[PDB]
């Protein structure tokens, strides 16, 4: 029971890992955004 | 009206001088979207 104590604390832990893994991947998202955002066609010339 | 004769005697000039310049061809490379597109997937790449 203490060891289930401990290894529930390490599930809490390891459900924030989730959220951190969750957030880094949507970081990863917005940052392949960002990269694909730079790499657009760009429609100035008749502008100019 | 000569004035205008005039002018357009040195827009018909101009015209000429442009094809001259017209007759050097200055082509975009046949590639430009095709590296913009293998730049992409090497900054995805080098991201990754």
């Amino acid at each position: 029971e203490k060891l289930s104590e401990v290894r529930s604390r390490l599930k809490e832990i390891d459900g924030r890992l989730k959220s951190t893994k969750n957030e880094m991947r949507k970081t990863n998202f917005r940052m392949t955004e960002l990269k694909m955002n730079v790499g657009k066609v760009v429609d100035t010339g008749i502008l100019n | 009206t000569k004035k205008l004769q005039a002018t357009i005697i040195s827009t018909k000039e101009d015209f000429l001088r442009s094809q001259e310049i017209l007759a050097q061809t200055h082509l975009p490379e046949k590639s430009v979207f095709e590296d913009i597109d293998i730049k992409r997937k090497e900054i995805i790449n080098k991201e990754g």
